[PDB]
């Protein structure tokens, strides 16, 4: 007896101020990542709330 | 004094195209021959080294409906088994659908490897029957169609249920050649006994009709998704693959 | 991307997330792409994560050289119905910014 | 949470590349005696669609009959394919040719066969290239051939005249000094020049005539002729081990892959 | 029996001057082949081994006074932030007035660095009064004379009191730019989105009045230095630069 | 809280050249072995390929 | 030996293939050694070096490829202009 | 300052083809330079070494 593996269903999912929850789940596809440069083409801090 | 001497040796001045080793440089612009290193940053990673990412994704080859007023055994779309195979086209823009494998392949000569087709079908939840996908092995060119439903239950095979909690079947066709490779016969234009272009046919058969109320709909498309694994191609050329016509 | 089937409607979508341009490349062969696969039968809603793809350094708002991302929405299968059922499904878009970078300011708008 | 949210339907990035070595070796029956799962699956789910497929009782295929990997970009690029051909008619007359990446240069003004299929395979390109190109007709011609990057002046592409670009921009930038009698042969490194970082192959707008295009090789013959014979070249470019590719896309129809 | 022989292989005879290493001398007209040594006598020890030396050291650029009879905010000169800027020239001789900077970048294509606006004022120790150095990035061209002076304080920037102990304001300029480098596209003829020279512009505002008594000056003058730090260009090239005509 | 057992639905059975996956399963049904005979009515091995 | 050829005008496409068929009589097929050679035993694989000679006229650019099975090639022992184009012939080899 | 040179020596340009390491090659169609092993298989090990 082996068991093939489904796809969830009910899931809170959503931002916290952006929140809708779904009957049908789907897993998000996500490929590459937040890749770093060691060469940066402005030499500035991020933007922020601190410096604005 | 000095003693430097060598022989000129014959097939000299005699450009090498191919391999990698001849085809190099040996000299550059470059201001004191300078290096590009790698940085890893404007992709993110998402890097190609191997040419099987066009491969073992699935790709869409071909498309058939299942209507409902058919006869049990009734030969609904073969599929000559090869990554050369696609039907599609688009007329905005105008442009013959070629699948993602079905250009890898079409540079090279031979090809090799266990093709994974897959059927997903669009049914609703009730439409009930089953459907019998039956590879049967050999050259692309043999009498299938006259091969009746019981004689196509001797040839291994398999069925699926069109109703259930899936609607897709990964069907691994196995190397089953007289021949360890297969030519691209393609880029010839003559049938000659001994190449060929694939390693048999699979005819999609009505295996049990399809039961439905009338609020649903009376056929079920079936999208035939093109992929593989362990994929093996040699002997590299030039071919634009032409769309087979059924 | 969120849709709406009602179980005795059958057909397909496909959402696709596309850099750069709409050419020559094959509608048969979008799978290659970080897309999504929308059915009648399983489910309804999805989500995608796709990275930043750009030649240049990062994205200029007021000047841009080309945009970054694009989706489409090609019918993956057609929309079958019977008597009386629903002859159409919703369609919903949602978009959100992940790992976001600012810099710099400007006086003007 | 890094962001805060929730995720509920299983969904992510999809279509990461090189899933498997294509060279065909042995990592007995592959299935058989247990029942397929692998066969029946749900595609709309992206885990599920990464099972391991089968539909029959299979075993090893064996290993393959040649060492070289014919599945690798690094040893398949490395035969030379077609980029352009012309022809010089006159006395000093200057020639200037790009590397035009766009899939809207339809050949010869552009990629030709195999290099318009080959670099509209993918989204992204960074790294230098490899030319061969031959010398073939009229002999004793001393010729010049230099690099130019973008932002800098050339003149214009695709068109055969002389020479409106003094010798000091062009012995400061880099060039070579042959003659058609000496070695007859050239295969170069294409040096990487842009201040932006990467190239593109299919764009629209002013980021299509900018943002695909990274470097132009221009030629200036002199001594060329003497009695009348035609000196014909030919370029064929060539890969390198320094480039890297990302974002592979779908590739082109069988319509816009045209050959010469 | 001797055994010495070598492939000619293609691209022979071809004079390579990209590089160093082939643009070297395998011959020499040297008896013995004579090495000349290193004396560091009639010099003493000055001696260039880097490009670093005619870019930090500061170079007048530009040159604007600062009246009493302007209005609060009214734009005094914009400096296009780059290092091929220059408007100087002279008469006796006549000599169109390059800066040390902008000769060394301008025999590249590319630059970049963390340039160094160094602003000198002339005043008494008793005129007050501030300014504003208001750096605006981005590209060579945008409508940054219609950004009013309020909204020019969204902007980082800095303010400068005319009187007090010390005459010279060091702005170290950010690298903010969409490429990581930024074209001689003074080399070429034409505009096109995507290849530019500066990366911003900064404007001389008129932050505060001028309060000065009659027996000073009723005006000040702004020299306008030019350095850097962490300097770097590449892809070489011969270019002359010409007067940016503000 | 006490559970009661239900039927199989999806499962990989069929032979390695007749393969057919169904969506609905049942137990097949079994009763009996295959009985050996002290009392053979034939001499003989069985038939194989072996010996064929 | 193996075979030889003339060409007589411009861009003349010659093609010949090798055939270890003892029913190929010299000169279209194997010639002397070969064909006593290459029909001593049934079975036959593995690579073969080619030694050819330019004899003749001088400075003259010509190409010399192989084709595989399978893949297309104009017609064996016959001298006539190229039916083939370039992106073929570069892409091969 | 590179120091290479040679001396031309004499029968030069003279195609030699009595022996088998003048009659071998320096160049290859071969993509990659590739090698093709041994694969006793079709044969079953009748093989002519002599």
């Amino acid at each position: 007896e082996q068991m093939i593996q489904s796809v969830d269903r009910t899931a809170v999912t959503g931002a916290s101020y952006f929140t809708s929850v779904d009957q049908s789940s789907v897993h998000t596809a996500e490929v590459g990542s937040h890749q770093i440069e060691p060469l940066k083409t402005s030499v500035d801090k991020p933007g922020s709330k601190k410096t604005q | 004094m000095m003693r430097n001497e060598t022989r000129v040796s014959t097939t000299e001045n005699v450009v090498n195209l191919s391999n990698y080793e001849d085809a190099r440089a040996k000299m550059s612009f470059a201001l004191d021959q300078e290096d590009w290193k790698s940085d890893p940053s404007q992709g993110g990673g998402i890097k190609i080294t191997h040419f099987t990412t066009w491969t073992s994704i699935p790709t869409l080859a071909a498309q058939f409906p299942f209507n409902a007023s058919d006869s049990v055994g009734q030969q609904i779309k073969v599929i000559p088994v090869d990554p050369y195979f696609f039907q599609m086209t688009n007329t905005n823009p105008d442009q013959k659908c070629i699948t993602a494998l079905a250009s890898i392949c079409q540079m090279f000569c031979f090809w090799r490897g266990d093709l994974v087709f897959d059927f997903q079908v669009f049914p609703t939840k009730y439409h009930s029957g089953r459907l019998l996908f039956c590879f049967v092995p050999g050259n692309e060119l043999i009498d299938v169609t006259g091969i009746t439903l019981k004689q196509a239950t001797t040839a291994p095979c398999a069925v699926m249920d069109i109703a259930g909690v899936q609607s897709t079947l990964r069907f691994r066709v196995p190397w089953i050649s007289d021949t360890p490779y297969r030519v691209n016969r393609y880029t010839k234009e003559a049938h000659q006994k001994g190449e060929y272009t694939a390693i048999g046919k699979l005819i999609v058969y009505c295996y049990n009709r399809l039961t439905s109320p009338s609020n649903v709909a009376h056929h079920v498309r079936v999208n035939v998704y093109l992929s593989a694994i362990n994929l093996e191609c040699f002997a590299p050329l030039y071919h634009a693959m032409d769309v087979t016509t059924q | 991307v969120q849709i709406n089937p009602t179980p005795f409607q059958q057909g397909g979508l496909i959402c696709a997330m596309v850099p750069g341009d709409q050419s020559y490349g094959s509608i048969a062969s979008l799978t290659v792409y970080p897309h999504g696969l929308l059915n009648c039968n399983i489910n309804n809603v999805v989500r995608i994560k796709v990275p930043f793809i750009y030649t240049r350094g990062a994205y200029h708002f007021k000047d841009p050289q080309y945009p970054v991302w694009e989706l489409t929405i090609r019918v993956w299968s057609e929309l079958n119905i019977g008597t009386g059922t629903s002859a159409y499904t919703s369609l919903n878009v949602l978009a959100r910014f992940t790992d976001l970078e600012l810099h710099g300011l400007t006086p003007l708008s | 949470d890094d962001s805060g949210g929730f995720s509920t339907t299983v969904s992510t990035e999809q279509n990461v590349p090189d899933p498997q070595v294509g060279i065909t070796t042995m990592r007995m029956d592959v299935s058989g005696v247990q029942a397929p799962v692998g066969a029946i699956t749900t595609i709309e789910d992206p885990v599920l669609a990464k099972k391991v497929p089968e539909t029959f009782p299979e075993l090893k295929p064996g290993e393959s009959r040649h060492t070289s990997d014919h599945m690798s970009i690094y040893k398949f690029m490395g035969r030379s394919h077609f980029l352009c051909t012309f022809t010089f008619n006159s006395n000093n007359k200057e020639y200037t040719f790009p590397i035009t990446l766009s899939s809207t240069s339809n050949p010869p003004h552009g990629l030709p066969s195999t290099l318009r299929w080959f670099f509209n395979l993918f989204q992204l390109y960074r790294g230098p290239l490899d030319l061969t190109i031959i010398i073939t007709g009229a002999t004793d011609v001393d010729g010049m051939a230099w690099f130019t990057p973008v932002g800098l002046a050339v003149d214009t592409p695709w068109v055969e005249k002389e020479s409106a670009l003094q010798i000091d921009y062009k012995t400061a930038l880099g060039a070579v000094r042959f003659n058609t009698r000496r070695t007859g042969n050239i295969q170069i490194r294409l040096p990487w020049y842009s201040y932006l970082y990467a190239v593109s192959g299919a764009l629209d707008g002013l980021g299509d005539k900018t943002d695909s295009t990274f470097g132009l090789v221009s030629i200036q013959i002199a001594n060329y002729n003497h009695s009348d014979e035609y000196l014909s070249f030919s370029c064929y470019l060539s890969v390198t081990e320094q480039s890297e590719f990302y974002f592979p896309r779908a590739p082109l129809n069988s319509n816009a892959m045209l050959s010469t």
